[PDB]
């Protein structure tokens, strides 16, 4: 009923944050901000009406069923997680985190087959590593014998590095030992701004 | 030319100066005689907007009824504000009479005559009157007693059916009697009787009307989720005694989905210690009067609350409501609004 | 000035019940409904229900029907929340709230301007489980003109946290320990990786050191190229 997009927003101070919420019914929509370790705060109600203490840098708009919260000139106190609300329903949230800008760096992609030690446990984990890239936005797709995988993967991303301002991401594909031995080619496809085309690292089970 | 406005209405009734009955006594000093030949002016080519949920007429009726009750139903002991007040509490004659609310000079009441009017929005057939119909100040929860019936179909009323915090008033087009009795010779125990055949047929009609408002979902009734006895039970005053009746059998989903046909009997209990509906505290009254206590009323409406939550099922749940007595007046004042001439 | 003061956080085991309070001040308590909203990290904020002080009228969210109870105390103007049959899914921060617009005659429930400071509630088993540590082997051929990646996978432990060092902390450059993820089994898992010169794979020994204090576990695992 309330589809908040996107998920994570990585911006520098001074930039503008654009957060949108698609609703299925019309009615009073509110926006809330939650700073780290603090209680949520009413930012906007009734679509565009600014709550008390809220600077004119925050503004709400609406086009069709799409409600948008725009935060111009980001300050330190603006970063956190934002939610839209309609009656008792809330959006998933939009995380707005601080990003320090640097030159584009493509990731280095490595892939690790399941350990022989783990294959003696009935489960198989394949790990794809995206090392030291910028900007943060990256897509990873698992393929098993040229079949798009879904619902059997989990990803993790590091904080922006305090020295080189890059990110690293780990994706893990988990299969049963039985299901893993059923297929040969295991591949992770990586799409990133620093890559002229999606890069695929892969291996064939059995052979070294 | 007129405009929506709010003014101090005056009351009219047919009270008897010789009656010792409480409402009659109040209305004698608070109201004026009624009009034998009322004047009503129908207005064609006129469309007006109405909103029963923002009608301030309700606010004034609320004050009067509070005043009436506070000056009549006096407790033996009053416990509010951490203090104790001991007064005299003699038994009284109690039976509500019809009350008309009227506008002074320069003000007129506009009346919606649309047979399917739901309480908000525009109305096509608007008439011009000085007074409302005779409204009985019946104070109750869950069920609306002794009120006016809907002209055509059963009408669902709500400021916003999307908002689960907004009360739903179901307005019936066919009344169903409820026969409550405290027999002579536990003196506090009582009961109410309802024709199960009539009731379940109406209740079936209620669910079908609700389906029209909720995308043909399965309509389910449930008992109240919690709160004071005044709302978890059907609460009302009969002959000066405070009744609390359990309505679990009234909303039997099995009978609206064989055997249910018959006479439904709700358990009741007359309480002497009640919560003061002035939103204050506890009042303590004397034991009930001896002999058979009885009142037969028309069920003319139902107060409901609809369940909410981030769920995903094709069935809505409704529970007997109440608490805010201002809704009782809204259900009778919905077709009225005050305008100021120029 | 409207204020809502909640009681202190608490820890619970699965199966227990919890009660938390919200003391209100600064306004006419009986005029406005009180809501309870819980927030868990990674999840949508969840409305639990509302309670109207005047008669204690309540409305509970469908998915919590039967487990939740809301009451109030008029004298102390305090709202109370009870949640029974607790599980992991109930781990969250619990807030009481009240709408912006409230008069003696009217209100709007859902524009939540007023929040309590929040009451964190953790619900977990007292049981602990040590990690499994699997090697993430570099490669098979050595390239004398590039860098190699390696690490260990730290799988199926409970609860948080685990720490990973390399060569007893003597190797820090190019090390990346990722945030743990919660698996479907309810058990955590993370990866720790490090990039090293490929020309040192036949010379230097790389050992990841995994620590899991809750289970009193310390595991060292040597990560080396596979033999084939
Ligand atoms: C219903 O509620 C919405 C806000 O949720 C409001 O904009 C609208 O005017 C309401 N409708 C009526 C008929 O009162
Ligand atoms: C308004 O008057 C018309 C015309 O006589 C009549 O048909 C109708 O019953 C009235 N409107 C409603 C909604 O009942
Ligand atoms: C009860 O309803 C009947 C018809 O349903 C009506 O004749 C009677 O006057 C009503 N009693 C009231 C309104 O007190
Ligand atoms: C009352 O309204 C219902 C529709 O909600 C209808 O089926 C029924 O015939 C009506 N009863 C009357 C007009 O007596
Ligand atoms: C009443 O009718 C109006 C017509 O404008 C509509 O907007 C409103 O939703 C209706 N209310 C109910 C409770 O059906
Ligand atoms: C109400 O019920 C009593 C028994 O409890 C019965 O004697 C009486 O006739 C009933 N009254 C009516 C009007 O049906
Ligand atoms: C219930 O009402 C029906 C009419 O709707 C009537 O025929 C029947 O006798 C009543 N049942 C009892 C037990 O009074
Ligand atoms: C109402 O009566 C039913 C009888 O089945 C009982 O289960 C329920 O607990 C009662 N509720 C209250 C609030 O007394
Ligand atoms: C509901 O109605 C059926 C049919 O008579 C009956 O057997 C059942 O016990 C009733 N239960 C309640 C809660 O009224
Ligand atoms: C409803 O009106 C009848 C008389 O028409 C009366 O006997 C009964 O007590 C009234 N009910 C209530 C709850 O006032």
């Amino acid at each position: 009923v309330l589809t908040q997009s996107p998920g994570t927003l990585s911006l520098s101070p001074g930039e503008t944050a654009i957060i949108s919420c698609r609703t299925s019914q019309y009615g009073s929509l509110a926006w809330y901000q939650q700073r780290p370790g603090q209680a949520p705060r009413l930012v906007i109600y009734s679509g565009s009406t600014r709550a008390a203490g809220i600077p004119d840098r925050f503004s709400g708009s609406r086009w069709g069923p799409d409600y948008t919260l725009t935060i111009s000139n980001l300050e330190s106190g603006d970063f956190g997680v934002y939610y839209c609300q309609q009656y008792e329903f809330f959006g998933q949230g939009t995380k707005v985190q601080v990003d320090i800008k640097r030159t584009v760096a493509a990731p280095s992609v490595f892939i690790f087959p399941p350990s022989d030690e783990q294959l003696k446990s009935g489960t198989a984990s394949v790990v794809c590593l995206l090392n030291n890239f910028y900007p943060r936005e990256a897509k990873v797709q698992w393929k098993v014998d040229n079949a798009l995988q879904s619902g059997n993967s989990q990803e993790s991303v590091t904080e922006q590095d305090s020295k080189d301002s890059t990110y690293s991401l780990s994706s893990t594909l988990t299969l049963s030992k039985a299901d893993y031995e059923k297929h040969k080619v295991y591949a992770c496809e990586v799409t990133h701004q620093g890559l002229s085309s999606p890069v695929t690292k892969s291996f064939n089970r059995g052979e070294c | 030319v007129w405009k929506d406005a709010d003014t101090t209405l005056f009351c009219a009734s047919d009270a008897k100066a010789h009656e010792t009955e409480v409402h009659n006594v109040w209305a004698t000093h608070a109201c004026v005689p009624t009009d034998p030949n009322p004047q009503e002016i129908h207005l064609e080519n006129v469309t007006e907007n109405f909103n029963m949920w923002k009608n301030n007429m309700v606010e004034q009726m609320q004050e009067d009824v509070i005043s009436l009750w506070d000056q009549s139903l006096q407790p033996c002991v009053k416990l509010t504000g951490g203090s104790v007040i001991k007064q005299a509490c003699p038994k009284i004659s109690f039976d509500p009479i019809p009350i008309h609310y009227c506008t002074p000079a320069g003000y007129v009441i506009l009346k919606c005559n649309d047979k399917n009017f739901n309480g908000t929005g525009p109305c096509k057939n608007v008439s011009s009157v000085q007074c409302t119909h005779g409204i009985k100040p019946v104070v109750s929860t869950q069920l609306l007693l002794n009120g006016s019936l809907a002209e055509e179909e059963i009408i669902i009323r709500s400021e916003n059916l999307t908002n689960n915090a907004k009360t739903i008033i179901v307005h019936l087009n066919k009344s169903v009697e409820i026969n409550c009795t405290r027999p002579s010779n536990d003196i506090r125990k009582a009961y109410c009787e309802i024709n199960g055949t009539k009731w379940n047929k109406v209740l079936k009609q209620v669910t079908e009307k609700l389906k029209e408002h909720f995308n043909n979902k399965t309509i389910i009734f449930q008992p109240p989720s919690g709160g004071d006895l005044e709302i978890t039970m059907h609460h009302f005053n009969c002959r000066g005694e405070f009744f609390y009746c359990n309505t679990t059998q009234l909303f039997n989903n099995t009978c609206i989905g064989k055997g249910c046909n018959g006479t439904i009997t709700l358990p009741c209990k007359i309480k002497q210690i009640i919560n003061m509906w002035q939103g204050t505290g506890q009042a303590m009254y004397a034991p009930p009067i001896d002999g058979k206590i009885n009142c037969v009323s028309n069920i003319t409406g139902i107060l409901l609350t609809r369940d909410g939550g981030a769920n995903n099922t094709s069935n809505e749940t409704f529970r007997p409501g109440g608490g805010n007595i201002k809704d009782n007046w809204r259900s009778e004042l919905y077709k009225y609004k005050v305008v100021q001439i120029e | 000035q409207v204020r809502l003061s909640q009681s202190g956080g608490q820890m619970k085991k699965p199966g227990d019940s919890m009660r938390i309070s919200c003391r209100a001040s600064g306004y006419e308590f009986i005029n406005c409904p009180i809501n309870w909203i819980r927030l868990a990290p990674g999840k949508r904020p969840e409305w639990m229900g509302w309670m109207k002080p005047r008669g204690g009228a309540v409305s509970y969210a469908r998915q919590l029907q039967g487990r939740v109870t809301m009451t109030r105390d008029m004298y102390s103007e305090t709202a109370f929340l009870e949640l029974r049959s607790l599980t992991s899914d109930d781990t969250a921060v619990y807030f009481c709230t009240r709408g912006k617009y409230c008069t003696a005659r009217d209100y709007y429930n859902w524009d939540f301007e007023h929040w309590g400071q929040g009451t964190p509630v953790t619900v977990s088993s007292a049981s602990t489980k040590g990690p499994s540590v699997f090697p993430l082997a570099p490669s098979s051929k050595s390239t004398s003109g590039g860098t190699a990646a390696l690490g260990c996978l730290v799988k199926d432990y409970f609860p948080e946290p685990v720490t990973v060092s390399w060569n007893s902390g003597a190797l820090t450059s190019g090390v990346h320990t990722f945030p743990a993820v919660l698996q479907s089994s309810g058990l955590y898992s993370l990866s720790s990786v490090v990039t090293v010169p490929s020309s040192s794979l036949g010379t230097q020994t790389y050992i990841c050191n995994v620590n899991h204090k809750p289970s009193n576990t310390k595991v060292d695992k040597k990560v080396e190229p596979k033999s084939c």
